């Protein structure tokens, strides 16, 4: 939408709970379970390919 | 609020005008403009309770703490009507001190 600008990105991953409906209390208070979730799942794709 | 579909930047209007055997769409759209970087934190712990913005991003200038749109610079100072609380600062990963100003017990002298 114009120039980018940087922002860290777990605050990018709180933005975008914000935007389904979830305070981002959720986010950051499971952080390390979100983001071992997102591993997984990232991992579970390249061994169906 | 579609991305692109409407131009490029944030939608905001759009006219159109007819031309031979077709249509010209004046897209009006907002694009952001002269940005500056800052010091930021998730959250700001004070009294024990973590306090999170309730809309907005916690900045920082240099030696103070703000809170701020997230889209255009404009920042207040945290108070209990800018922020909510929740759990206590423990768990979150980055959490910064500084103190939240309540308005009502100023106010009592
Ligand atoms: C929410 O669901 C997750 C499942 O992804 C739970 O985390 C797992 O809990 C089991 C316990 O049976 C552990 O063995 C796993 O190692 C956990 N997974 C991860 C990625 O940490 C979590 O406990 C659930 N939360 C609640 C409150 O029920
Ligand atoms: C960050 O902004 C603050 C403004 O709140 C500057 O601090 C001073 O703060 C006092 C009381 O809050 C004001 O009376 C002053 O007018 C403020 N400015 C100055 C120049 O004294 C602070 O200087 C700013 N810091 C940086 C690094 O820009
Ligand atoms: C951001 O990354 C920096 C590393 O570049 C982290 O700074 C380190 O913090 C640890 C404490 O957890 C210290 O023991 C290290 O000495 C620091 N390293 C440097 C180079 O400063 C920083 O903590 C990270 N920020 C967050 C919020 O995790
Ligand atoms: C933010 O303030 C809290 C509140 O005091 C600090 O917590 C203290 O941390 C020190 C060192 O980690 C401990 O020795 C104290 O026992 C803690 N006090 C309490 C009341 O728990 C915290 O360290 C501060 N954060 C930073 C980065 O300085
Ligand atoms: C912000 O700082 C970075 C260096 O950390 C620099 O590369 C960038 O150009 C700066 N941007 C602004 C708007 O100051």
């Amino acid at each position: 939408a114009g120039a980018a600008l940087q922002i860290p990105f777990a605050m990018q991953m709180a933005y975008r709970f914000n935007g389904i409906g979830v305070t981002q209390n959720v986010l950051y208070e499971n952080q390390k379970l979100i983001a071992n979730q997102f591993n997984s799942a990232i991992g579970k794709i390249q061994d169906s390919l | 609020k579609r991305v692109d579909f409407c131009g490029k930047g944030y939608h905001l209007m759009s006219f159109p005008q007819s031309a031979p055997h077709g249509v010209v769409f004046l897209h009006v759209t907002y694009v952001p403009a002269q940005e500056k970087n800052f010091t930021t934190a998730p959250a700001i712990c004070h009294d024990g309770k973590a306090h999170f913005p309730r809309e907005g991003v916690f900045v920082s200038n240099g030696t103070h703490w703000f809170v701020t749109q997230r889209n255009f610079y404009e920042p207040q100072i945290i108070t209990t009507d800018n922020t909510f609380v929740s759990g206590n600062c423990d768990v979150v990963i980055g959490i910064v001190n500084n103190t939240v100003y309540d308005p009502l017990q100023p106010e009592l002298d």
